[PDB]
């Protein structure tokens, strides 16, 4: 259950950032658009794609 | 050092959830709780973010 978030709102950004200890996610396979897209890039690590 | 703001990525103002203006001639004003979120870098108090 810790691996799942919701597509209804951009509340995953805080959850993922906290769960990754601020490292971010290495790869983001993005399909959502708008604020979800913006929040997705904001989770990228330094070398994230 | 002295930091001069140069870019505010997002500023959300929602007066509908904000308390109404204090009655006329008010001397003591109410205090609204505020919170700083280091994970998301959000300064939120009342209906402002």
């Amino acid at each position: 259950d810790r691996n799942f978030c919701s597509s209804e709102d951009c509340s995953f950004e805080k959850y993922i950032r906290k769960e990754t200890k601020g490292s971010g996610v290495d790869v983001v396979i993005n399909t959502l658009r708008g604020k979800f897209l913006k929040a997705s890039r904001r989770l990228l690590s330094k070398k994230g794609k | 050092h002295q930091a001069l703001p140069t870019l505010l990525e997002s500023v959300t103002i929602d007066p509908r959830v904000h308390p109404a203006q204090p009655p006329e001639g008010t001397t003591e004003f109410q205090v609204l709780p505020g919170k700083w979120d280091p994970v998301l870098q959000i300064a939120a108090a009342g209906g402002v973010e």
